[PDB]
């Protein structure tokens, strides 16, 4: 019932950052896991979809290649991989559990990434 | 023996099992995930305002009493196992007469994974009700629905959902279109709640958008009626003395026009209102009586080339052209 | 009482899945058919309807009893408890028995093991109709039946002197035809599963 | 893709009256929208699923409505603790989101 | 917690005697039945039947199904019904029925915690309705559906509509392609057969046929072929082949229209109102053919002059006395 | 408890009971008492020579093994008990495709009494045969029979006797009659003994006398045949020199008679004889065909005295023909 | 005794047999060989887009649990043991309505073999759907199939093969049809992929060809003779309107009427069938003859004799050229 994410990140542009969030109180093999991008003072932008029981991943066409989503079964955890960081990638990221009638039920606390 | 391992697994699964009770009867809500693979959208019968669809109906739900630990993660079993476990009671709300095919064996599927997740697939030739408003016949479009939900299971007990994204949860096969008259434009799904005399039920809706192709009726009705009008239009070029010739012109156009009127209606049902084909037949039929009444007045005024014939050689085909350019541009656009 | 203990002793240790003398000799079955009515001969669809009393007779050494009762005239409940042959009509498009008000079947077991099994059938059998010289056409409409699973080495079919027997030939449904005569033949066909004994009855119909 | 065009950007009114929103869809999404609130320095929370289904913990003043294309979220007598930003999503297809409607005094 | 539910159902169905009804030696079992009309499908006149699908639900209090455990109505699988008492409610008008069996058999059962058993099916009946077809096509039928017990008399079983008129709902939204349902009535009856006294409920529907199909399919070809035969009066008398071409073609078609009317209609022995109207103008063509025969026996002489002053008067007077009567 | 008393009664009756044996298999005969309550006499299909009938087939016999001593006199039980006790296997000899209705519960009855008397009522939809001889069509009057007897039980085992007198034993419901062609005059019943190649059987029959109504075939076939004869007699009242107008009278009334000979025919099956309907169309065709022959003789000899005599002889010959035809068959 | 030995062997085989598990359930897939003996093809109907096929469908796999040795001969058991042995879940994808014949018993067969080669033969009358490309009717050629597929078992649980390669399907050559003619039959094995897995598939397909002889006598030749009858009006005088007008109107009307009465005996297809193209061209020729007489009457009375000679030569030449084009295209 609780989705705990990682801490805030701050790396140089062009590098790579490991981002993760851990789900507790349930299993991720039942419901889908959704990743979203929230730029400051902007709207929400959907990153991608992952089905942890199948391993199938679906991404936005504008986020294909630069971002991919992986998962594991034992730790019950979802992972992000971000490559070639730029100035426009400075945002805060949430992982969203798919809920009743496809509604993005639970949300993580948010990890703020920053480049310099 | 080597096969004794699966036999004792299945007999341990079915030991102490009650198939009369849904999983989590007093604890939670049974979520059933549904998708449909339309193998062939069969023919739409207008007379009965119905349509036939063959689908690979697929349901999936979580059952905690079917957990096992063995060498195989997925148990792909036969139909026999399907009747000994709990299965949801999905029925079609607007179905008329549907057959679950059982040749040569019952066309069912059952796959029990190690966490208890099930998958139950069936072949259903659902004959459903497609209500039609044929005011624009034959230049019309319909949205034939397919509504299904759980009987004997209220919203508080069994809910339904689509297992993939709802845009991708009803898949129509590419070769599978047995429509000869219409064509299938696209699919459309929706989920809602229905409040019935017993309780509130979750209903899943699937609208199939259709569109009638005007190929049979632009050769059986419209073009023969145009040719019948044109054959009444050539009677104004005849002689004023040839009374039996223009007489047989008029009466044969009247008889062909009325037998087209009779034989055209032997296609759609017996609706109280009048379709666009009825308006076209009525206007062409009135043009035929106008051509006949013109000759009747000419024969009344006979004893030189008639001015009535010279006016009707010009006015009548241009009025037919204006009627065609009004009617077709009104109904095709 | 008397017949109850006889039937319960007959049916104990009995397997209906095995024919009599499974590894000894073929089972000889004597058939005989009593035509109630030949129905209409459909020409555009090329079949005819026939309503018969199909009767079969074979020997079963397991159904042998030594009591004062010489015969056990029973009902259709005992049909699906003993071995019955799998007789099917090879040129029938579709057929059905009759089940109202009870399954129209008969079973009589004599004291030497002879079993008589009679059922009522309505058969839409195929009859090829030559359309040359229409409508002065005379046809020999066939009716072929055999066993389905058991080959010639396991069931041998055999007619009885009293074979096809027609009714009054005036309450029948033949309108444009007239019944001329019937002949019984037997033969052996070769299929992909073995050799089967096929019994055919030819119905001679002449159009009026 | 599906384009969410919720309007306007922000509204500035007082406490204790009716305010309505609007979420217009480019293509058909059938009763599959979702409404979330966005406080500053806070993760989004679910409010309405389906078209008009109130989630657990949502007060009765929050009332949504829906159709095949046009959607709205009606607020009755909005209070001081509801000054946040509202987002409209869809999930009939791969999920997208709108711009965001803010509330001001 | 599922052990509390299973041990209750395994106790209710243990010691149950399906062959005996609620209070077998005591009072009659009163069953409240509701009908949710799904749709009245096809009202066929040739086979004197109408096809009707409905959500037929019954409700009687089975005492042996009492439990002081689970405080919720247990909706058991449709399969349990075959281990429980069920009333033998049949339909006298029934010619063909099937309860729907896709994807499972369409049945519902709820065991309320006192004794109630909410049993309900989904039945499509082809009920027989005897049609009075004299006023056709301006007719009005009163089709009925009769539900009755079979093996249980009035001393054993009793039938009553739940919530009075509320028992049957849904008939307002039903659209017929041709008819128009106007009324629905319910009535509890106690018919007396030779076997015993039985409770019968009858649900009756009123169907009014819409004339608008027959206006353009039958009446307007019939009316305007009389106008077609009236062009015969506006021809001069010496045109022998021209004037006979009117009359001989209107009367062969009027016979053809009458023959191509009664193959969609059943094998009725009496005269319908459409046949009165069709034979009403059928003799008007014989009056036109006799008019040509009379004026050619002369060969205007006022015969072709009175004809235009009598034929529109007679047919219009025939049209007033026909439509006002129906 | 109270209902468990009746549970012990039914468990005691079926303990040791054998449904494979008739009651008194070696003690005596099995007398079966039969009633038929025709709720609705269905439509008689003329093409298939068949008819549909819905009955309440009541049977009654005595089984001494089904005897109880309890507080009730009749045990009005349900359908399930009938499948595990003995019932007679009555079939219908002339039946074609008969269905027992099962909606909602098996439409059956079972009323085991205190003395051992049983009652067994069903609800059938018998589609039995009917031998029709359409040589007086359409003034015929058939008698469609319904013959029913036991199976696998000869007259030395099961005999059939009606419950009441021979008049009030096959009743017809007062409002139940779905006949549109015919009308039910009355019913006559009887009990026979037919012998086949197995033994002697009991073949109770019921004959339903029918009579065809003329009123359909008047307006459909009889009356339009009359009018086109009179329409063909208009041609004698025209001018001699009007060659094409009388020619159209010749080629339309002949053509519409051939259409009426086939259009009216497609209803009746293809039999081998000529009906009384065909003996009216062929004479009506002969009047019309001789009218065109009369015009051809007039046109070969071109007011004609043959045409003036044709205006008197031709109508009174048809009038005398209608007197002969409608008095012989009526 | 042979009977008691067979009884105890069948009792040993059926004891402990798990109906729910396929052979080698946890191992390699089982190979199922298929034979079909075509009995008849009844109704190749174009209005319902299906063909009724009666066949002796037969399957042959191996079941290592059903192995008998004490009895060296083949055991043909009753048809009531098929509810106790595992059989594959073979279905037909284009099937609409099928039934196993049940007179006098259910027509099915099991013949156990020493190794356990279960011989499962069935008599099935199926009504398989076959979509027809009626754009060359009646000079067309149909490809009607029968898609044999396994339902619940994927490729790693079952595999299908024709037994005997091209000799697996017999009796096709003895089939005769009322209006069609079987040209060739071909045997295809492949695998189809769905969202639940990959499934094996066999398909029996026939290349039906329509016979021209019925139509060319009752649809083509009446239209040809009616178009020849239209040109008789050119040899009548310019004053015989009654006569000529009748000829023209009657021909046009008859042509339209046959066009119509013909076209209700086909499905409501929205395209143009070769016969419809020919019956439109004949209608165009007859309508042109009627307007030719109308033009002759106009140029005589309203406003000449060379038009009859021009037309009497023109119209047969143009009609023969149209026939050459039509019989050169649709052939
Ligand atoms: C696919 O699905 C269908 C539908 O579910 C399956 O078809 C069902 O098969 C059942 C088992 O065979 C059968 O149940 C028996 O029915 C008997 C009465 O017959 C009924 O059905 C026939 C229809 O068959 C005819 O019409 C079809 C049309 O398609 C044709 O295909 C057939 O060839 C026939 O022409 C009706 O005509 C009848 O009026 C009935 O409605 C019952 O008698 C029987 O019960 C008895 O037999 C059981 C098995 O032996 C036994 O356990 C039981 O105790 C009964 O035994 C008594 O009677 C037998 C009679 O021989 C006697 O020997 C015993 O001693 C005892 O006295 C079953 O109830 C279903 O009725 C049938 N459903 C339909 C609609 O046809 C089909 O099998 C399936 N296919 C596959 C491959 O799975
Ligand atoms: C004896 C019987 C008659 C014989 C006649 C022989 C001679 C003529 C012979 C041949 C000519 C005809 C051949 C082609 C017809 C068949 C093909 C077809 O259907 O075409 C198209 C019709 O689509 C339309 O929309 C057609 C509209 C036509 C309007 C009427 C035209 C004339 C109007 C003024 C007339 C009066 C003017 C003068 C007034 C004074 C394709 O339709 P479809 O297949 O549905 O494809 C679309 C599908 N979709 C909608 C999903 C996208
Ligand atoms: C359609 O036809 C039916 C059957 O002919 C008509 O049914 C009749 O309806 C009346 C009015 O409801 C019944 O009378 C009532 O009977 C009940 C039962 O005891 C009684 O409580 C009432 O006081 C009243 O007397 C009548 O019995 C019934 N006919 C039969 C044979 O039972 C019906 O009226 C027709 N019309 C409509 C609109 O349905
Ligand atoms: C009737 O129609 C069917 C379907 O269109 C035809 O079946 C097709 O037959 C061809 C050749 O036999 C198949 O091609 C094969 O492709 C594989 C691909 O790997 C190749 O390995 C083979 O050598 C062969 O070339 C084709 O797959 C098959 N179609 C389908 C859908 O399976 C058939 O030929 C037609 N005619 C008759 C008389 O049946
Ligand atoms: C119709 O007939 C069938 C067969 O008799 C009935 O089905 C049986 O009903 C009893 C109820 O006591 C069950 O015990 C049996 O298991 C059923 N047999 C089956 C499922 O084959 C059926 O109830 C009747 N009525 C309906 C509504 O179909
Ligand atoms: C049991 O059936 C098998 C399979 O048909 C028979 O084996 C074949 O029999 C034919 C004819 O006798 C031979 O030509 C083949 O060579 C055999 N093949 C094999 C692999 O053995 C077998 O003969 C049958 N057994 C009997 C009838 O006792
Ligand atoms: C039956 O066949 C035999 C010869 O096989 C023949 O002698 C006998 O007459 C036939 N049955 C008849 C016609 O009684
Ligand atoms: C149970 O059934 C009763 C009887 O109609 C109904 O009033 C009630 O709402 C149902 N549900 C619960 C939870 O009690």
């Amino acid at each position: 019932v609780q989705l705990q994410q990682s801490g805030a990140e701050l790396v140089k542009p062009g590098a790579s950052v490991k981002l993760s969030c851990t789900a507790s109180g349930f299993n991720i093999k039942d419901t889908y896991m959704y990743w979203v991008k929230q730029r400051p003072e902007q709207g929400l932008e959907w990153i991608g979809r992952i089905d942890p029981a199948n391993g199938d991943t679906k991404y936005d066409p504008k986020f294909q290649g630069k971002a991919t989503i992986t998962t594991d079964t034992f730790s019950n955890t979802a992972y992000l991989q971000l490559s070639s960081l730029t100035s426009e990638d400075t945002a805060v990221y949430y992982c969203a559990r798919k809920g009743l009638r496809w509604a993005m039920d639970y949300w993580g606390q948010g990890t703020s990434v920053t480049v310099s | 023996d080597n096969t004794t391992v699966f036999t004792r697994i299945l007999d341990r699964l079915l030991d102490g099992y009650d198939n009369r009770l849904r999983p989590g009867l007093g604890e939670r809500v049974t979520e059933v995930k549904t998708d449909i693979f339309v193998t062939s959208f069969g023919p739409v019968s207008d007379h009965d305002m119905e349509y036939t669809i063959d689908v690979f109906f697929r349901q999936s739900w979580k059952d905690e009493r079917l957990k096992f630990k063995g060498p195989m993660t997925v148990l792909r079993l036969n139909n026999l196992m399907a009747s000994k476990i709990w299965t949801p009671d999905t029925f079609f709300h607007n179905g008329k007469k549907s057959v679950a095919h059982n040749m040569t064996m019952p066309n069912k599927l059952l796959r029990i994974t190690e966490d208890g997740t099930l998958l139950y697939t069936m072949r259903l030739t659902v004959r459903a009700e497609c209500p039609m408003h044929l005011e624009d016949f034959p230049m019309d479009a319909h949205a034939c629905p397919l509504k299904f939900g759980s009987y004997a299971y209220t919203r508080a007990e069994v809910v339904y959902e689509w297992t993939r994204e709802p845009a991708r949860s009803v898949v129509v096969a590419e070769d599978g279109s047995r429509l000869n008259q219409y064509d299938l434009l696209g699919q459309t799904v929706d989920s809602g709640i229905v409040q019935s005399s017993t309780g509130e039920y979750v209903v899943m809706t699937t609208h199939f958008h259709l569109k009638r192709k005007i190929g049979y009726f632009v050769i059986q009705t419209y073009l023969p009626c145009i040719m019948t009008v044109i054959l009444s239009q050539v009677s104004f070029w005849l002689n004023r003395e040839s009374v039996p010739a223009r007489t047989v012109f008029g009466v044969t156009t009247v008889l062909t026009m009325t037998t087209l009127s009779i034989s055209a209606r032997n296609s759609l049902p017996k609706v109280a209102y009048a379709t666009a084909m009825d308006w076209f037949i009525a206007v062409c039929y009135a043009f035929v009586f106008s051509a006949l009444i013109e000759f009747a007045t000419v024969n009344y005024f006979t004893k030189s080339v008639s001015k009535i014939d010279r006016l009707s050689r010009i006015a009548f085909p241009l009025l037919f052209g204006i009627f065609n350019l009004v009617y077709w541009a009104t109904y095709l656009n | 009482g008397d017949v109850t203990v006889i039937l319960n002793n007959l049916l104990e240790g009995y397997d209906n899945k095995l024919r009599p003398d499974i590894g000894v000799k073929p089972t000889l079955i004597h058939t005989d058919m009593y035509v109630n009515s030949i129905g209409p001969v459909n020409a555009i669809n090329m079949e005819y309807t026939i309503d018969i009393f199909f009767a079969q007779t074979w020997y079963d050494r397991r159904l042998k009893f030594n009591s004062t009762i010489k015969v056990l005239r029973l009902n259709s409940n005992m049909v699906g408890k003993i071995w019955i042959p799998d007789t099917f009509f090879r040129n029938s498009k579709k057929a059905d028995a009759h089940w109202i008000t009870t399954p129209n079947r008969m079973l009589r077991i004599w004291n030497d093991g002879r079993v008589l099994y009679t059922l009522r059938l309505t058969i839409d059998a195929e009859c090829q109709l030559q359309l040359h010289n229409f409508p002065m056409d005379e046809h020999s409409c066939p009716l072929e039946f055999s066993s389905y699973g058991y080959p010639r080495e396991e069931i041998v079919y055999q007619w009885k002197r009293s074979s096809v027997e027609v009714g009054d030939t005036r309450s029948w449904r033949l309108y444009q035809f007239s019944f001329v005569g019937l002949r019984n033949t037997t033969e052996v066909v070769k299929t992909t599963s073995g050799d089967y004994v096929v019994m055919s009855v030819y119905f001679d119909l002449s159009r009026r | 893709n599906i384009v969410m065009t919720q309007s306007p950007k922000s509204m500035s009114m007082s406490v204790g009256e009716r305010v309505t929103l609007s979420c217009k869809a480019s293509e058909y999404v059938g009763t599959y929208v979702s409404w979330y609130q966005q406080k500053p320095e806070q993760s989004p929370k679910l409010l309405i699923y389906g078209a008009s289904n109130r989630y657990t913990g949502v007060p009765d003043r929050f009332t949504g409505s829906g159709s095949a294309t046009d959607f709205t979220l009606t607020i009755g007598s909005v209070q001081a603790e509801d000054l946040a930003d509202y987002h409209c999503g869809q999930s009939y297809s791969y999920p997208t989101f709108g711009a965001g409607t803010k509330l001001e005094l | 917690n599922m052990s509390y539910v299973k041990e209750t159902v395994d106790r209710l169905l243990k010691g149950y005697d399906i062959r005996l009804r609620p209070d077998f030696g005591g009072p009659p079992v009163d069953v409240g039945m509701r009908i949710d009309v799904a749709s009245i499908d096809m009202v066929s006149e040739v086979n004197m039947d109408y096809t009707l699908t409905m959500y037929f639900q019954q409700s009687w209090k089975d005492k042996r199904l009492s439990y002081s455990g689970i405080p919720l109505n247990l909706t058991l699988d449709n399969r349990v019904a075959d281990q429980l008492w069920v009333p033998d409610t049949y339909f006298l008008n029934d010619k063909k029925s099937f309860v729907h069996g896709v994807t499972v058999k369409n049945r519902m059962i709820r065991l309320h915690p006192d004794g109630t058993v909410l049993y309900g099916l989904r039945i499509t009946t082809t009920a027989a309705c005897m049609m009075d077809l004299r006023r056709y096509p301006l007719d009005e039928q009163n089709c009925t559906l009769e539900i009755e017990s079979y093996g249980y008399t009035t001393d054993d079983i009793e039938f009553y509509w739940n919530g009075g008129e509320g028992a049957v709902t849904g008939v307002n939204k039903i659209e017929l392609p041709q008819f128009s349902i106007v009324d629905y009535k319910m009535v509890s009856k106690k018919v007396e057969f030779t076997t015993g006294a039985y409770p019968r409920l009858s649900l009756s529907f009123r169907l009014k046929r819409n004339i608008g199909y027959f206006i353009l399919q039958t009446y307007m070809p019939s009316t305007l072929i009389t106008i077609l035969s009236w062009v015969s009066f506006w021809i001069n008398y010496d045109a022998s082949a021209a004037r006979v071409a009117l009359g001989i073609t209107t009367v062969l078609t009027m016979t053809t229209i009458s023959t191509h009317l009664r193959e969609t209609l059943p094998k009725i022995p009496y005269v319908k109102a459409i046949d009165i109207y069709l034979m009403g103008c059928f003799v008007f063509v014989f009056l036109a053919l006799l008019e040509y025969a009379f004026v050619n026996y002369i060969f205007v002489n006022s015969i072709d002059k009175w004809s235009r002053m009598f034929f529109p008067i007679t047919f219009s007077l025939f049209n007033v006395v026909y439509w006002l009567y129906y």
